[PDB]
């Protein structure tokens, strides 16, 4: 986790800096091609976070999930963990979709 | 809803002074008048920040810490069947033949 | 699994209790059961310093894997064969427990039927 | 950031206004009063100030915004807040 | 309220548009609903029954409260923004330079020669500024906070020092 | 034991050295951030040696 | 300063209720003491219990961080209402509705967790089997006391 | 010192801002700020990738180098 | 500085940044495909899961109920 | 302008974490435990002229000292019942009645 | 102890015969030399204390208190010489004389073998302290503060005199070495209940105990800086020192007579910590922090365990240096803006960057960040109090949380945020002020290297 | 629209306040009077704030009044907490003391106190 989570923060810091301290994803958009390297790091970091097979996050998350659902365990806890795993892909999509895709929504002096 | 003419005139007058104050904040060429005064750089850094520190630490551990009981305690080495002991030359027997299930 | 739906929503009497398994004698319906065979000795596992949860009936494959890992250094990609032998032995050890669960389930069903057949 | 200049701010203020359909770009001057000379109402002036906030990426509070009634006054306001002296 | 009816309506309009922009996000979508919101204000623009107009404002404020964005967009340097007051720790008041050691002042001989011209200009202007505020203020003290301009060549607008010499918004 | 114990401690001692030259007046503030960055990069290398011994 | 300009006892008559308002720089209509219950407030004005965060940000306060003007009476609990502490600004959701929803969520979660503990999930697998009398000696058992044997059988 | 792009070039035609104008023109309304938004739908800012297209960035080159590798691998065995 | 800002226009991009971004996006995909070609079991399944409904009563030692 | 101070804090922020990780007794571990709390407080409130940053920094301390109640509880229990703070002696004695000390550690982790 | 008493007395002639402009230089230089020689008291043995004569003895409880006392004198002189600059020359020499005579009474108080000799010097410290507050205080209320200080003390001290004299009649001696061997148990009876109260209530008022503390915030708000330094650093610890000595002869009655005072302390420390959150006066805040810290010391002494006394000794020393440093820091602000209101001058880290470092360090010790001796003392008391009753961890834990809240509140309110626009006389910190703060913090942090020398006789 | 329901920690928005819209010359006059008081204080502060020869602190009578009022009355919840805490701790220690007498309290390795 210490790898892709740190990268994600540096990737957001790269965007925040380029957009004069703007941190709201609603005023971002249209950065997929304007910031090619930040985009690549922000997509690699997100796939690792969401457990894309064989990225750094897959070697712990997936081992942890299969051990949870094959354990003698509280059933409600097991269900909350799985729904949360799904949520990880959702807000991960929010960052990519609103920061990188679409048309630019930031001020005119680029 | 705009400025009264009295408000405009005050803004104009303050603005003249402000822009003059901001202009006066610039440094002249001579300021600040200071009072009179990759391999190599990385090699000295290693010498002063690794080699000297490890010289002092190794001296400290070898001739002070390790001369007192139980200051440095190691997990003893794992011994697997078939290994040989350096201290005594003893030979550990192998594990009996497996079912050879596969 | 379905086994949970059956126990919590259906008939808890003819579902094995995971905590109290097994409940029938080991030899009920098995003429001449053999004991499980342990390869590695207690001293060998003590010397190899295996974690206690790893000192099961598959420990000899683990000790074989651990020695190769140490000899193959720094080739950390070696020993893929030894690792698999250990994984597979632990897979067979797991299926055995599934069989024990199912045997307990079927015995609990037989006991139930033997009553209704007997109740009348 | 790139520094701002008095003429740089002026150009971007008139740029936004020229891209406003309710104004005639040929009649637009730095000193043209929005309500008197351009025939806009105060609902339009609200939108012009918002387009200026969006242009320069900062907010003009309502108390100040209501008083900016020509392009030159906006330029003076922006220049003051960002210490532009040029 | 010290605000007039016009001020309340225009403040609501600006605030309503900004919260609409937060909901819409996309520019084309915002442009569409920004026009529909303008049309609603234009429909009643000409209402003359001020009791009826005040009702329209009251109902529009309840509509805004119900439909506001719970997390509206805030400009980074605006109150509540992520950069608000971020640079205040770097703003040092100008009077701090009076306590500089002579060796520190000697590094900027030109800056401190100009600074003394300002401190001279300030001292010589103060009496006129005080007098002007005396002759212009009615008995009982001022009623508003508006300050007058200088009414004379060579005079400076009363109470200008801390306006003119205030720290830069990016002081370091 | 010598190399393992000795290199595991220089790692911790190496990181405190930039703090000493700061809080004790003896360094060149010209590019202190680069100096502090260099110490971390070198401390990573030293720490890797005991890691390899543990892995082996 | 002087005694007549400092706080005093609860203002009885309307004339003392007028010298207090003058002293505190308030309109005699706006000035109101705390109830005379002998709690020690004296004649200090009771001001609306609103946070400093609720004040106007864009006004030019004499103290911008506190959002205070020089000379204006200070709320009794002003050190509790600074912007670093207690906020009372209006909320987008009604206070009582928020309390219901947050309590409802937690109370639902704790209940469902208890349900989940009473009906645990597990796999259809028998107990793990360990050699040597369930590793009696390794687990710290007494080497003297031969344990009750544990025998596991092939299945 | 900075030269601004000529303002007459910004147009809503051929952009979603035009669809908005048609959608409003039904109700008797107009967007007077359309050209102020047009730059966002023109030039290098038009034709941004989809989410799937973003995730599949670099796949073309990655897949090729993958074929050249398993091809190389299965050749280093056929000899052996 | 050496990247001059632009007004209302797509920014200037260096060739170094474009190539590096593309090179590291291909390394990711190459890695995923190369790992999937060899370690598909880690994703799909290491071992076959037995069907307990097929085990005979003779395997599980279930004595006939008549007994 | 205080970038030199910033890197000094990042370095102290790291050192106190490495003291935490290698700590072999509960008291030495507590030094790192509280050390990261202070360094976190001084780095969250970096822009100290901003009221919100001062509030967030103090919030971090407040929530973290509520957890540290559990830390001290575990220290008090281990000294009383096992006569040690060293991890070696805690695990050798391996107490069966470990609900109270571990609830303390769980609250500290919370 | 003559090697410390005689040189201390010689400071009086030195000040009076010093050239007109050398009073602060001469007294400071030679009082520092006396502090240096005080380290020779560290000749402490494992079994026997250091017993010089029939009159004076020194153990590991009194030694750190003696060293703190003689260290504090030069620090008090540096802190006082600025606000006394306009004072009349002969009145300067009298102010220094009051401080020298306070040190004289204090070093003999901490080394007297017999309890009546301890009592007389324990009480003699009032006269100079009262004179300093009332003669050289600043406001009108210094006269009331002197009266509350005087009569709170005496209302407890006079019963103690009767109790001590009664003990000598029955036991035959009040020598502390003799009492260690002739101590007899105290049985239940109303006569013993009041003997216990008489022996303890004088020391409770000095700590001060919660309920009997309201004199302390008065004295601190009205004392000159040197008064506040000695009052907080040393004079409070007269009560703790006396308790650690006299509880020897109160067993086992302390087993149940301590309950009302442990409840006052355990609850009182939570109340006084919470009061600190709403104080408007910086000196009153620091005053109310002492009451909270000394509540731990009272509890530690009363439960009588080897760990609790070790923690009690470390707190008294650690608190002494920290509270004195905090008073000096606040005073340096006061010497500029001439007000003790905490909210008056804000954002001072912008204008006095190095003094904000001292503010940070003093606050970090005040909240007991490890491994400061502030935490070593606090932790030992919490460990022992847990074994006393496990529930105490709840009160102890809550107090630490609140202790951090007002410690950093004070730092944030005065040093951070935006500076006050109209305060324009904040001069750069003087070398005297910077050295004054460092001479507090540097010893305090140095003691973490060798904490045994402050843990007391039960180490 | 569900109506705002103010609370102690959640005041009523000004735009939702009926008193905010209904206005009578009395309220407008009352507002003017407050602006007069504020403007008089502002001028008094500005004449000292802007004075070139003033070096010091502009004493604020309002701040002096505030500190004086809140530092005036003192009474440091009476016996209830002390009696409550007494019973909690006494019962705990009596319970624990009994077990030690009977050997029923585990102190196998307890040798630090
Ligand atoms: C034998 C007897 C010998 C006598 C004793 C010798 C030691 C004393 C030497 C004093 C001379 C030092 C000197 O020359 O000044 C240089 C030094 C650096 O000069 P500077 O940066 O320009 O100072 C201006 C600001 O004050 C700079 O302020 P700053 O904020 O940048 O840094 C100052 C620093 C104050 O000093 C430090 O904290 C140093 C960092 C800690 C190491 O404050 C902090 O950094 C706060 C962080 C506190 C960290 C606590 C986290 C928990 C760690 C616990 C681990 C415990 C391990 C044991 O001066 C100081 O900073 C003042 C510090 C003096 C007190 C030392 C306190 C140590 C703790
Ligand atoms: C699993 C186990 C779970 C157990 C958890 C139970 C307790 C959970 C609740 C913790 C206490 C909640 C209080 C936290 C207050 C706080 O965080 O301070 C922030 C507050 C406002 O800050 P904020 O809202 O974030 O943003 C400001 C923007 N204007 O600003 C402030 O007002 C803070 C400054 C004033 C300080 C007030 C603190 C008073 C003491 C209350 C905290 C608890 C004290 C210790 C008692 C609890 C310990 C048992
Ligand atoms: C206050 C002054 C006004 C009120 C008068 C004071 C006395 C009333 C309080 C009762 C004191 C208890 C008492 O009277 O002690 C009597 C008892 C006599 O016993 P005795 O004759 O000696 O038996 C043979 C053993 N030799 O004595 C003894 O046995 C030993 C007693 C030791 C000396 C006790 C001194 C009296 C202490 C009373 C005050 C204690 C509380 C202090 C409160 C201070 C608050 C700040
Ligand atoms: C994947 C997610 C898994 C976790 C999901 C957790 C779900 C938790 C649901 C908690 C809901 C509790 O909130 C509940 O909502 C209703 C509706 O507002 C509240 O009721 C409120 O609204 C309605 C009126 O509009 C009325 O009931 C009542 O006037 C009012 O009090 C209840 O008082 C509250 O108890
Ligand atoms: C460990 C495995 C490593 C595998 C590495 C495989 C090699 C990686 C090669 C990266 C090529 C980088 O070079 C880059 O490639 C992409 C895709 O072709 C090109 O992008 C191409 O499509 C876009 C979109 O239409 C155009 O903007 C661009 O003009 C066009 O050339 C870039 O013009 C080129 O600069
Ligand atoms: C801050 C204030 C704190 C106040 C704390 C109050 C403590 C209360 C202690 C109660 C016990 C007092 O001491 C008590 O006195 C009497 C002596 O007459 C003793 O009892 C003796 O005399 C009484 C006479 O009435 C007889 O009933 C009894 O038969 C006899 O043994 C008790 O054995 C002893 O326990």
């Amino acid at each position: 986790h210490a790898f892709f989570k740190a990268m994600l923060f540096m990737c957001s810091g790269s965007i925040i800096h380029s957009l004069n301290d703007e941190q709201d994803i609603r005023k971002m958009g249209g950065l997929f091609k304007a910031m090619p390297f930040t985009t690549t790091a922000l997509i690699v970091g997100s796939l690792a976070l969401t457990g894309m097979p064989f990225l750094t996050g897959f070697y712990s998350k997936d081992l942890i999930i299969e051990a949870a659902n094959t354990s003698y365990t509280n059933a409600w806890a097991l269900l909350m963990t799985l729904i949360a795993t799904s949520f990880t892909a959702i807000y991960s999509t929010r960052i990519i979709f609103f920061a990188l895709l679409g048309q630019p929504r930031f001020p005119t002096l680029v | 809803s705009g400025y009264t003419p009295e408000e405009k005139l005050r803004l104009q007058q303050l603005r003249e002074l402000r822009r003059r104050w901001l202009k006066d904040q610039e440094l002249s060429p001579r300021e600040p008048v200071l009072p009179p005064q990759k391999t190599y750089r990385h090699s000295i850094f290693a010498f002063t920040h690794v080699l000297i520190p490890v010289w002092i630490i190794h001296y400290y551990l070898k001739y002070h810490v390790t001369t007192k009981p139980y200051t440095i305690v190691e997990k003893k080495p794992r011994i697997f069947p078939g290994d040989t002991i350096l201290e005594t030359g003893e030979v550990i027997p192998p594990m009996k033949e497996f079912p050879d299930q596969h | 699994g379905a086994h949970l739906a059956r126990r919590y929503l259906g008939d808890a009497s003819v579902e094995p209790d995971p905590l109290r398994m097994p409940t029938f004698p080991p030899d009920y319906g098995f003429p001449e059961r053999k004991e499980r065979e342990m390869v590695a000795t207690q001293q060998e596992m003590n010397d190899a310093q295996l974690v206690l949860q790893q000192r099961d009936y598959c420990a000899h494959y683990l000790i074989r894997f651990l020695k190769c890992k140490r000899d193959s250094f720094p080739n950390f990609l070696a020993c893929k064969h030894e690792r698999h032998d250990w994984d597979y032995c632990e897979h067979l050890d797991y299926v055995k427990r599934m069989k024990e669960f199912e045997r307990e389930r079927r015995l609990l069903q037989r006991k139930k039927r033997r009553e209704q057949r007997e109740a009348d | 950031a790139p520094p701002l200049t008095l003429e740089g701010i002026k150009d971007r203020v008139l740029y936004v206004l020229k891209l406003y359909d309710k104004i005639d770009p040929e009649k637009l001057s730095v000193n043209s009063h929005f309500m008197k000379d351009l025939g806009l109402d105060s609902l339009d002036q609200v939108e012009i100030i918002m387009a200026m906030e969006d242009e320069f990426g900062f907010e003009i509070p309502d108390i100040d915004a209501e008083k900016l009634m020509c392009p030159q006054e906006i330029v003076d306001y922006i220049a003051d807040k960002k210490d532009v002296y040029e | 309220a010290y605000l007039t009816h016009q001020q309340k309506v225009l403040r609501l309009y600006k605030r309503a548009l900004r919260h609409l922009e937060s909901w819409c996000i996309h520019r084309d979508k915002y442009r569409y609903f920004a026009c529909l919101l303008r049309a609603r204000f234009d429909e009643h623009k000409n209402e003359k029954d001020m009791v009826k107009a005040t009702q329209l404002l009251r109902e529009a404020e309840e509509e805004f409260w119900h439909g506001q964005h719970p997390q509206p967009y805030i400009f980074p340097e605006s109150p509540g923004g992520t950069s608000y007051e971020r640079y205040e720790c770097y703003k040092v008041p100008e009077w701090c330079l009076d306590d500089w050691h002579p060796s520190e002042k000697a590094m900027y001989p030109d800056y401190f020669a100009k600074r003394e011209q300002w401190k001279k200009l300030r001292r010589e202007s103060w009496e006129r500024e005080v007098k002007q505020l005396q002759e212009e203020t009615p008995v009982g003290g001022p009623r508003t906070e508006a300050l007058p301009p200088a009414r004379k060549q060579g005079d400076l607008p009363p109470l200008w020092w801390h306006i003119v010499t205030r720290p830069r918004e990016r002081p370091m | 034991m010598n190399m393992f114990s000795s290199l595991s401690l220089v790692t911790l001692l190496l990181l405190t050295m930039p703090i000493m030259m700061m809080s004790f007046n003896t360094y060149k503030p010209s590019n202190y951030p680069l100096y502090v960055k260099t110490a971390i990069s070198y401390a990573f290398i030293t720490s890797m040696i005991p890691t390899m011994m543990f892995i082996h | 300063i002087t005694k007549d300009m400092l706080p005093g006892p609860y203002p009885k008559t309307p004339e003392e209720r007028a010298a207090a308002a003058k002293k505190y720089n308030m309109r005699v209509e706006d000035y109101e003491p705390y109830p005379d219950d002998g709690t020690g407030y004296g004649d200090y004005p009771k001001l609306p219990d609103r946070s400093q965060q609720e004040r106007d940000p864009w006004y030019d306060w004499d103290h911008p961080d506190l959002r205070l003007n020089w000379g204006e009476p200070m709320h009794w609990d002003l050190d509790m209402y600074i912007r670093n502490r207690v906020d009372t600004s209006p909320t987008p959701v009604n206070w009582n509705l928020m309390c219901k929803h947050l309590f409802g969520f937690v109370a639902f979660m704790l209940f469902m967790f208890w349900v989940g503990e009473t009906y645990p999930a597990y796999q259809p697998v028998g107990p793990k089997q360990y050699p040597y009398n369930n590793l009696y000696l390794e687990r710290g058992g007494d080497p003297n006391k031969e344990p009750e044997p544990v025998v596991h059988y092939e299945i | 010192k900075m030269e601004l792009p000529d303002y007459k070039q910004w147009k809503i035609e051929g952009t979603p801002l035009e669809t908005v104008q048609e959608k409003l023109a039904a109700r008797g309304l107009r967007d007077p700020w359309g050209r102020n938004e047009a730059w966002r739908y023109m030039g290098g800012f038009a034709n941004n990738v989809s989410f799937v297209g973003a995730l599949l960035k670099g796949f073309k080159w990655g897949f090729a180098a993958f074929v050249v590798a398993i091809g190389a691998e299965y050749y280093l065995e056929s000899q052996k | 500085a050496h990247i001059e800002p632009r007004y209302r226009q797509f920014p200037q991009l260096t060739r170094s940044q474009v190539i590096q971004a593309e090179f590291f996006s291909a390394t990711m995909w190459f890695w995923i495909l190369w790992r999937f070609w060899h370690d598909s079991d880690a994703v799909l399944g290491h071992f076959p899961y037995p069907d307990p409904s097929q085990w005979t009563d003779e395997e599980l030692g279930i004595p006939p109920d008549d007994e | 302008p205080n970038i030199n101070k910033f890197f000094k804090y990042l370095l102290l922020f790291l050192i106190t974490m490495l003291i935490l990780v290698t700590a072999n007794n509960l008291f030495q571990l507590f030094i790192g435990w509280e050390g990261v709390g202070i360094m976190s407080f001084l780095l969250i409130g970096w822009w100290y002229g901003r009221a919100d940053a001062n509030t967030a920094a103090l919030q971090a301390i407040l929530y973290n000292r509520i957890g540290d109640i559990g830390f001290i509880l575990a220290m008090a229990w281990f000294l009383t019942n096992l006569n040690t703070w060293d991890l070696q002696q805690i695990f050798m004695l391996n107490p069966s009645d470990s609900n109270m000390p571990l609830i303390g550690l769980a609250l500290a982790a919370t | 102890m003559l090697k410390y008493i005689i040189p201390t007395i010689m400071l009086m002639p030195l000040t009076w015969l010093s050239k007109n402009n050398m009073i602060w230089v001469n007294s400071t230089a030679h009082s520092l030399l006396i502090s240096f020689t005080s380290l020779l008291l560290m000749n402490q043995f494992g079994d026997n204390s250091l017993n010089f004569s029939l009159l004076f003895f020194s153990d590991s409880l009194s030694t750190p208190l003696l060293i703190l006392t003689m260290w504090l004198l030069p620090l008090m002189l540096m802190a006082s010489q600025h606000h006394l600059s306009k004072e009349n020359l002969t009145r300067k020499k009298l102010f220094i004389t009051m401080l020298i005579s306070l040190q004289l009474f204090l070093i003999m108080t901490f080394t007297a073998m017999e309890l009546i000799l301890f009592y007389i010097l324990f009480e003699a410290t009032l006269v100079p302290t009262l004179i300093i507050i009332t003669r050289w205080g600043n406001q009108t209320e210094r006269l009331n503060a002197g009266l509350y200080f005087l009569f709170y003390t005496l209302a407890g001290s006079l019963p103690l005199l009767v109790a001590l004299i009664y003990i000598q009649n029955t036991v035959g001696s009040l020598n502390f070495l003799m009492l260690q061997y002739w101590v007899q148990p105290v049985h239940n009876s109303w006569s013993n209940v009041f003997m216990w109260l008489a022996c303890m209530m004088a020391f409770m008022v000095k700590m001060p105990l919660y309920g009997l503390h309201l004199w302390l915030p008065k004295a601190h708000v009205e004392a000159p800086i040197a008064g506040s330094m000695v009052l907080a650093a040393v004079l409070l610890k007269l009560g703790g020192y006396g308790m650690l000595r006299i509880t020897l002869i109160l067993n086992p009655m302390t087993d149940f007579m301590a309950y009302p005072f442990i409840m006052l302390s355990l609850w009182g420390m939570i109340m006084t910590s919470s009061i600190c959150l709403r104080q408007t006066d910086l000196k009153s805040l620091i005053a109310y922090s002492s009451v909270s810290h000394m509540a731990l010391v009272i509890v530690a002494i009363l439960i009588q365990t080897p760990w609790s006394y070790m923690g009690a000794t470390a707190l008294m020393i650690a608190h002494g240096l920290t509270s004195s440093m905090l008073f000096c820091l606040a005073n340096s602000n006061y010497e500029r803006i001439h007000s003790r209101t905490m909210i008056l001058a804000r954002g001072l880290q912008t204008l006095l960057p190095l003094m904000a470092t001292w503010w940070l360090l003093a606050s970090l010790t005040n909240l007991a960040l490890p491994p400061t001796i502030n935490l070593i003392g606090e932790l030992f008391v919490v460990m022992s109090t847990f074994s006393w009753s496990n529930i105490t961890i709840i009160l102890m834990g809550v107090n630490m949380v609140i202790t951090a809240l007002y410690s950093l509140y004070m730092l944030i309110m005065t040093q951070r945020g935006k500076y006050t626009y109209h305060i324009n006389n904040i001069s750069p910190s003087f070398t005297r002020e910077n050295a004054l703060m460092s001479l507090h913090i540097l010893p305090l942090l140095l003691l973490t290297l060798n904490p045994k020398i402050i843990l007391g006789p039960l180490y | 629209f569900p109506k705002y329901e103010a609370s102690r920690l959640s005041s009523l928005p000004t735009t939702l306040d009926p008193a905010e819209y209904d206005i009578s010359s009395e309220t407008r006059k009352a507002q003017a009077e407050r602006l007069a008081i504020r403007s008089r204080l502002k001028r008094e502060y500005q004449l000292q704030y802007y004075d070139p020869s003033r070096r010091g602190v502009i004493e604020d009578p309002a701040l002096v009044r505030w500190t004086y009022a809140r530092s005036a009355n003192i009474y440091p919840f009476g016996i209830g907490p002390l009696v409550f805490w007494y019973y909690v701790f006494k019962t705990d220690r009596d319970r624990k003391e009994k077990l030690i007498q009977e050997g029923k309290l585990d102190r196998t390795f307890n040798i630090s106190y």
